[PDB]
């Protein structure tokens, strides 16, 4: 129980963080990931001089505070503002002392070797974590499907990546990034829908386009006669009711939305897209290891979750795979956190406990330890 | 041997049809029982 | 040093004197503390076989000054924090056991009959209302039985 | 639901005859051959009993992981009665 | 304002004291008990040995003991396999109350490391003289 | 063709197997569908 109870899991993304207990079915926190610093000086009623904001104080007040985002496209990227986060996790959302709980991090795909043993020394130097352990996200994603070959599409706010990994390793020369992803798509469907004669004003109307994406948008298998039945006009629309009466509608753009991810030319992007990126990645991997991965698509992360996207992805590369292979995309329900039901369950398990770094291998090995 | 083989085939690929259009309808399931816990 | 703190204050000189007894012998050279290998040896005397991790995460447990090592002050932390985990044990267990006893029916529960039965088993002089009476002050979940939360509850202090 | 089928087949199957042969390999190591024939007749003696106890042994482990499994089989419902209880969907 | 009140949880108390006290009791008794039965059991299935003749006998005994052996052995071996096997189904269970409730009384497994009575004892033989539990030490008269 | 004829077998048995945990699946749910719409 000591740490059965006691391990974090801590997933720290580019727009949310994940966060909760090791044994949890899902994270008792999620929020984001800004910090915010306000551009003038004064109080709100009782409170006193707050020098900072973070997560949902920070994106509520807004219009006072200059916000920051600490992980550009997964990587930290400030880590004065990446350890206010952590601070604000550890002690507001979970409200734990940090110095008596196991700490299980994640980073990112191709996550810089250094950066590994920044936050090593921040969660053993500055929070006095009594161990931690960093996973990478694609490798919890897919643990979390219960395997442990499998290729991964991992898409959330400010990256996409393809992670193939084979019996646990993660095959460093085959995974590919995309940066675009769920943040690019909401200031595409606003410009859709601006377009569709519109206008999102306040920012009580901004944020709000968000919404529309997660509830309404869809990602259609054939895309191309699904404009052609825009067009004859069925009961395809969509109408949402406003913060107020303003009832918009949505009928067709609801899918070119998604459309984005399979042509990233919808928003001049050059590079190739989801589907054919799944594939580029299995004809950079082994020949022998080429059925496996056709096998076991996995997808995680809030952008995956169109519904839809696994049709379409299902029959995007079966026609560009060798007919003689078997393709098969796994995408679960639960998978906006896939990444961190995957650390919940290995951290919470009989045999991990045998990899925690502790404060015994660090102050003895200097953060190589923990870099592996 | 032809005559089997041939019938090995055929269920064979009724089959990954089969199977597949399961891991669709059990995961549009976790979904739709996710779904009602939550509304 | 806030922890070594409550620690000393919970155990007694008497204490204190053979935690102390203790230390130096786990203390080879006799420096002032015990190194991830003195601990090995201690150990294994012991009867175990630990490895280099298992004894610094062993070591690290209470090592609050960084040092790698463990001094009479971080040692009667450890000390204390086992003796807290040996009573705990050792309480849940008996109450485990008694619950057991008490069940015989092994329905997993105590109700109203075996509780009276138990009771009235005890020398003590009781009439119904007092078991009902428990009864009805122990059973939480107001079911009518007893489960091992409630019991675990109920014998909460009791000795 | 008739496309699990051939998963039950390879699946029981499977693992069954994955502990078949483990039970055999493990029960095989702890066996030494009664090569012990017609090399003495006293030998019999300090032998037969040397087997004797090892049955002794084995037996009274035997009654032991016996005696566990009951009072185990009595943990789990407890500890089932405590998984509902402790349910309240409120 | 129900002055009284007072008696009547300290009764709860001194009963359920007297619940305790009588259970460790009667702990002991099936405790002991439960022993007996199990010798007894052995006291049949396998009987204190008596070595018969010389010739054939000894071979064909030692012969019929070997087989048993093998024999029990399996049972013994299946008995193990039927016990992981339920060790395992309480772990699970020992698993769906922890992420419904929290840490709880009472983990079925039982990480147990050597206790500090021990190591004491084990460390110094002869003077370890604390019968260390819980008890604090103030100053007496 | 001993060979093949054991594995048509094996594939058309692991099949009444997938094609009847199935129907439980889709039946689990229209079942798990409706009572969400009307919740």
């Amino acid at each position: 129980d000591e740490d059965e109870t006691t391990a974090l899991v801590c997933d720290n993304g580019s727009g949310l963080v994940k966060a909760g207990f090791a044994g949890d079915d899902a994270p008792r926190a999620v929020f984001p990931s800004i910090v915010g610093r306000p551009r003038h000086q004064g109080v709100m009623v009782g409170m006193g001089q707050k020098d900072s904001y973070v997560g949902d104080e920070a994106q509520s007040k807004r219009g006072i505070l200059t916000l920051k985002y600490p992980i550009e496209h997964g990587i930290i990227t400030n880590w004065d503002d990446m350890e206010k986060i952590w601070h604000h996790t550890f002690y507001n959302e979970l409200r734990v002392a940090p110095e008596e709980h196991p700490t299980l991090l994640t980073e990112a795909p191709l996550n810089p070797k250094a950066n590994r043993e920044k936050m090593t020394q921040i969660m053993f130097e500055t929070f006095n974590v009594p161990a931690m352990y960093v996973a990478i996200q694609a490798v919890l994603s897919l643990y979390a499907s219960g395997r442990t070959t499998g290729i991964v599409l991992d898409s959330g706010d400010g990256v996409t990546h393809n992670v193939p990994i084979y019996e646990g390793y993660a095959l460093p020369h085959a995974i590919m990034r995309l940066d675009l992803a769920g943040r690019d798509l909401t200031d595409y469907l606003m410009k859709i829908l601006t377009e569709r004669g519109y206008s999102f004003v306040t920012t009580a109307e901004r944020e709000i386009v968000r919404d529309i994406k997660e509830k309404l948008c869809y990602v259609a298998l054939d895309f191309e006669n699904e404009m052609a039945t825009a067009a004859s006009s069925s009961s395809l629309e969509k109408s949402y009711e406003l913060p107020d009466g303003q009832v918009i509608t949505i009928g067709n753009e609801r899918f070119r939305c998604p459309e984005t991810l399979f042509q990233p030319s919808f928003i001049g992007m050059e590079s190739a897209g989801i589907h054919e990126t799944t594939y580029n990645s299995i004809m950079k991997c082994d020949i022998d290891i080429r059925k496996d991965l056709y096998a076991n698509n996995v997808m995680s992360g809030g952008t995956t979750m169109y519904p839809g996207i696994a049709d379409r992805m299902q029959k995007e590369i079966t026609a560009l795979a060798p007919s003689t292979m078997k393709i098969k995309i796994i995408a679960p329900p639960e998978r906006k956190y896939s990444v961190w039901i995957g650390g919940s369950i290995l951290a919470s398990l009989s045999t991990f406990q045998q990899m925690w770094i502790t404060k015994q291998e660090y102050d003895e090995a200097g953060p190589s330890i923990v870099h592996r | 041997v032809t005559k089997l083989e041939k019938s090995i085939d055929d269920l064979e690929d009724e089959l990954y049809a089969q199977k597949l259009k399961y891991k669709a309808i059990s995961e549009e399931l976790d979904h739709a029982l996710n779904d009602m816990t939550s509304i | 040093t806030d922890q070594q703190a409550e620690a000393r204050a919970f155990l007694s000189e008497e204490m204190i004197a053979e935690f102390k007894a203790a230390f130096d012998m786990f203390d080879a050279d006799g420096g002032g503390d015990i190194s991830t290998k003195e601990l090995g040896t201690v150990m294994r005397m012991l009867g175990q076989n630990p490895t280099k991790e298992e004894l610094d995460a062993i070591i690290e447990e209470v090592d609050e000054d960084g040092s790698g090592t463990i001094d009479f002050e971080e040692f009667l932390v450890m000390m204390v924090r086992q003796m807290k985990e040996d009573a705990k044990g050792k309480s849940e267990e008996e109450l485990a056991n008694c619950f057991r006893i008490f069940d015989k029916n092994a329905d997993g529960f105590i109700d109203i009959e075996e509780l009276g039965e138990i009771l009235r088993a005890t020398g003590e002089h009781v009439t119904e209302e007092d078991i009902e009476d428990l009864m009805k002050d122990s059973d939480k979940n107001n079911d009518g039985r007893i489960d091992f939360d409630e019991f675990l509850k109920m014998m909460e202090g009791v000795q | 639901s008739y496309s699990s089928y051939l998963a039950k087949a390879d699946q029981k199957r499977g693992k069954k005859q994955t502990a078949r042969e483990t039970k055999k390999k493990v029960l095989a190591e702890r066996r030494k051959p009664l090569n012990i024939d017609h090399l003495n007749e006293d030998k019999l003696r300090d032998k037969a009993k040397e087997l004797w106890d090892w049955l002794y042994q084995l037996q009274t482990e035997k009654y032991d992981f016996a005696e566990q499994i009951k009072r185990k089989k009595y943990e789990i419902v407890t500890l089932r009665n405590r998984i509902d209880q402790a349910q309240k969907h409120s | 304002e129900e002055k009284k009140r007072r008696a009547a949880t300290a009764r709860r108390q001194h009963l359920k004291s007297a619940m305790l006290q009588l259970a460790v009791t009667e702990i002991e008794k099936e405790a002991a008990a439960k022993e007996v039965e199990k010798q007894n059991y052995l006291a049949e299935h396998s009987p204190p040995l008596s070595l018969p003749g010389s010739m054939q006998e000894l071979q064909e005994l030692s012969k019929k003991l070997h087989a048993k052996i093998d024999s029990v052995d399996e049972e013994r071996y299946d008995t193990e396999v039927k016990l992981q096997k339920t060790i395992k189904e309480l772990e699970d269970l020992s698993q769906k109350l922890f992420d419904l409730r929290g840490k709880f009384k009472r983990p079925p497994l039982r990480r147990v490391r050597m206790s500090a009575d021990a190591m004491l004892r084990a460390l110094l033989g002869s003077k370890h003289k604390v019968n260390m539990d819980l008890r604090a030490n103030l100053k007496q008269v």
